RNA sequence: AACGAGACUCUGGCAUGCUAACUAGUUACGCGACCGGUCGGCGUAACUUCUUAGAGGGACAAGUGGCGU
């Protein structure tokens, strides 16, 4: 299912250009997973995300 | 018994509050230069919750008003600024009416005469400017007055032979006989620069203070150090009072009120109970006021604000 | 007190999303008299978040290269299409419009790697104020490119695409391009 | 970015060394002061100098800096040097010796010392680091 | 559109002066958070120009188009 | 910059003279580099030992 | 230690503060004209806000808070 998410803090931009940056991303159901994930866009410390598939891992394309 | 406590703040300017003036006339009216360029008329409506509200700014000047003086009357202004002018006001409508200029530095203090006519002024030109109520100067000091800035110009408010004193940053209170124009006496007895200089309403006590932080008050008739007042760090400003006889003395951050034939150190007047922006400099407490009753004492702050202190009468 | 032309008010627009909450403009005091503020928005990043997103619908109004400066333009062909939104609709129009901005943008990109000619890209998220700046894109092309050689005028055509897109419909060009930019993002996942 | 170079910090360091009762914490009389003593040409460099000695006594207030010396430091660090207690930590009634001290001091004939106070010895000989 | 932002800054300048030097500082502080809080173009002017063309292109910034081999 | 006219060709001279300070008694600019601080050297300030006040 | 960098020079932005304006004006006063309004229509005076251009100010990472051996 969807889920909605949060920015702890922003970690460093990765991608080929430098186009993506890597987020430390919590959840809003009050849960301690701390996932990494891959964002595309302006980002900074305190947005919230909207994810499809919130079991995805963080790697560097 | 009697103590200094926290009725408000006077919050309307934005820069350093420089000096303060009031006015025994007037109940009402508070006179405050300030390093935002303006002087702002005050209103004190000592309810709960706005002890001062402003009335009339004075803006006339291009850089920081330094030292406001009010007249006998409360109708005409005097101040000075870091821009070499001196402007005369008017309190009524709030303007000017009368420009003085011929300084050649920054007119860092001016003193207002008991028969309103005589205006004396100190800059950082090492001169002494004396005007007339008009415009023109009348006699301009070379007569080696100090050998660097002029500090702090103060006339002596007595019912006998009155004087004019000016100290300076060379560390010396120089005595000077008005309208004659002439040297009276030296104090050699200062370590580092002064800042202010405050004459007792009889006109027999003045006291200076400066970097030392030491108040080294002296006598106007013979000229004798009576008392060492001490203090903490740099003392910016220093005002008597009339009534309780005492001897406002400025520390930094705090305000050191002291009983003078006594010697005690009776208050200490500060406010600091924060600890997450304590990490750097409390502020300072620039400029001293003393009213006609004695129960309200104004200070200028660093905070860009005017506190007052009741004494209470315990 | 503030309405926008004077006739529109903002008290009852809704915002769904949280997740466009702090970055979508105007419920609160960006309640402006019109888009036409003239404003240094662009001073630095993140500060075009607190400019009126109708200025911003105005401005991205204008992309094409003969009405790359009229601003007094594009400001009245979004009067006018918040009259035919009203009529067509029969509520606050303003309502749609965030509606139109929440639905329009996507929520997860692909990102481009590869050699010279050679592409094999990769599914990455999409940050809110991304979706904000490809949300307006979306629709105002929809509106530029239906208008173009056709006897409707761009003030019902960007209207009949602002509600369009609010409604979820895909015979809107925004939502058309949004399930596909999110159906080859899923396509390598 | 903004960074000082060599000559707003030189002149900054030498009017420190040689003016330091004129200057403050504020930078607007600091700027007063620096106009006078040096001949700087004018304001854009004036304003520099005057900044970073208004940067620069703020930093002289929480200790020494590695680079100028100043006479109200110096006085105090040599009035901190020249400090001799009242007894010194060299008088022990009871000080500390092994075993084979003591046998060193009764090959220099000090076995007489009455002071000393022999420790019993380490039972292990245990005093290298684990290699590996 | 330069001379409407001129109008209504120069407007709410003059009521601003008016309300200092004619009616007390009170009521010039609430007219001027009002006026800031709406917009700070009521008080403050906007301080940008235009800059200067340079040889090599049609304008300030941009440049001639380039040519290869 | 000047030319000779030699045998074979010509030859160019290119002379540049840095000039000195010293304001003009008729030599060199009058104002310094606009990186050359100078600082008056001070006078030291004598020490106040007690207070001595000076009727003069 | 020397050069290049920076400083420097011109320009933009601010000043109801200074200097002055019939080859720039605004405000006021009469007159005139058409309905207290409108005058880029006419002449006097208070003065420099607008216009000119000179001196001098103003911003320094200076203030506060985070991070930096």
């Amino acid at each position: 299912p969807i889920k909605l998410a949060r920015v702890t803090k922003v970690l460093g931009r990765t991608g080929s250009q430098g186009q993506c940056t890597q987020v430390r991303v919590e959840f809003m159901d009050d849960t301690s997973r701390s996932i990494i994930r891959n964002v595309k866009g302006p980002v900074r410390e305190g947005d919230v995300l909207t994810l499809l598939e919130s079991e995805r891992e963080a790697r560097r394309l | 018994t009697e103590q200094m406590t926290l009725r408000g703040t006077l919050k309307g300017h934005n820069g350093w509050v420089t000096q303060i003036a009031t006015t025994p006339q007037f109940p009402d009216m508070i006179l405050s230069a300030s390093r935002d360029k303006t002087i702002i008329m005050w209103k004190l409506t000592r309810d709960e919750t706005n002890y001062g509200i402003p009335q009339r700014a004075l803006r006339g000047h291009s850089h920081f008003v330094s030292d406001v003086v009010i007249s006998s009357d409360g109708q005409f202004a005097l101040s000075g600024s870091w821009d070499g002018t001196l402007r005369l006001w008017d309190l009524t409508t709030g303007t000017t009416t009368r420009r003085f200029v011929g300084h050649t530095k920054d007119v860092l203090s001016v003193a207002f005469s008991s028969d309103n006519r005589q205006i004396v002024s100190g800059s950082r030109d090492k001169t002494i400017k004396l005007w007339n109520t008009l415009g023109v100067c009348k006699y301009t000091v070379q007569d080696e007055s100090h050998s660097e800035w002029v500090s702090c110009v103060r006339f002596s408010p007595n019912s006998s032979n009155p004087i004019i004193v000016s100290c300076g940053w060379d560390k010396l209170v120089k005595v000077w006989n008005l309208a004659n124009c002439k040297l009276k006496t030296n104090h050699i007895g200062h370590t580092g620069y002064l800042n202010t200089v405050t004459v007792s309403p009889d006109g027999s006590l003045c006291a200076s203070g400066g970097k030392d932080g030491q108040a080294m008050l002296w006598d106007l008739n013979e000229g004798k150090h009576l008392y060492t007042l001490d203090g903490g760090d740099i003392i910016n400003a220093l005002c008597f009072s009339p009534n309780r006889y005492w001897l406002c003395a400025a520390t930094g951050p705090s305000i050191k009120i002291w009983d003078l034939e006594g010697k005690i150190i009776v208050d200490e007047l500060k406010q600091e109970v924060i600890s997450t922006s304590s990490k750097a400099e409390p502020p300072q407490c620039t400029s001293l006021a003393w009213s006609a009753d004695g129960q309200t004492l104004f200070a200028g702050y660093t905070d860009n604000l005017v506190r007052v202190w009741q004494v209470t009468i315990g | 007190d503030i309405k926008l032309f004077g006739k529109w008010s903002t008290d009852d627009v809704q915002i769904n999303d949280i997740s466009l909450q702090d970055y979508i403009a105007v419920k609160e005091k960006y309640a402006k008299y019109l888009p036409h503020s003239a404003g240094r928005y662009a001073a630095k990043r993140f500060r075009k978040a607190q400019c009126p997103i109708v200025e911003r619908l105005t401005n991205s109004m204008m992309m094409h290269g003969r009405n790359n400066g009229k601003k007094l333009m594009t400001v009245r062909i979004v009067k006018h299409a918040f009259e035919i939104i009203h009529l067509l609709t029969g509520e606050n129009p303003l309502q749609v419009l965030v509606n139109a901005i929440i639905n329009s943008g996507p929520r997860e990109d692909s990102t481009r790697i590869g050699r010279a000619g050679t592409v094999r890209r990769q599914a990455v998220d999409v940050s809110p104020l991304r979706r904000v700046n490809q949300a307006i894109w979306l629709l105002c092309t929809g509106a530029r490119e239906a208008a173009f050689r056709n006897i409707k005028t761009i003030a019902e055509c960007l209207a009949d695409e602002l509600i369009n897109a609010a409604k979820g419909s895909s015979n809107s060009y925004a939502i058309k391009k949004k399930d596909e930019l999110e159906r080859v993002a899923k396509s390598n996942r | 970015g903004r960074v000082r170079t060599k000559t707003v910090k030189k002149a900054a360091r030498v009017i420190i060394e040689k003016y330091y009762t004129r200057l403050g914490n504020d930078f607007h009389t600091n700027k007063r002061v620096c106009e006078e003593i040096a001949i700087i040409p004018s304001k854009k460099l004036r304003n520099k100098i005057a900044g970073y000695v208004t940067h620069l006594m703020k930093r002289i207030q929480r200790g020494p800096v590695r680079g100028i010396s100043i006479k109200l430091q110096e006085e105090e660090r040599e009035r901190r040097d020249n400090y001799v207690p009242e007894v010194s930590a060299l008088d022990q009634e009871i000080i500390e010796v092994d075993p084979d001290t003591k046998e060193m001091l009764k090959l220099l004939d000090f076995g007489s010392l009455s002071n000393l106070q022999v420790t019993q010895p380490t039972v292990g000989m245990n005093f290298k680091t684990p290699r590996g | 559109v330069a001379q409407i932002y001129a109008i209504r800054q120069s407007i709410s300048k003059a009521l601003v002066a008016y309300y200092q030097k004619y009616v007390d500082e009170a009521s010039k502080k609430e007219i001027k958070d009002i006026l800031i809080q709406y917009d700070r173009t009521l008080l403050v002017a906007d301080p940008r120009r235009c800059e200067s063309k340079k040889f090599g292109g049609p304008g300030a910034r941009a440049r001639y188009q380039k040519s290869y081999r | 910059v000047r030319h000779v006219l030699l045998r074979q060709g010509v030859l160019g001279i290119k002379v540049k003279i840095m000039l000195p300070w010293d304001p003009t008694g008729k030599i060199g600019p009058k104002k310094p580099l606009p990186d050359h601080v100078s600082i008056v050297e001070p006078k030291d300030e004598i020490l106040p030992t007690t207070p001595i006040s000076e009727q003069k």
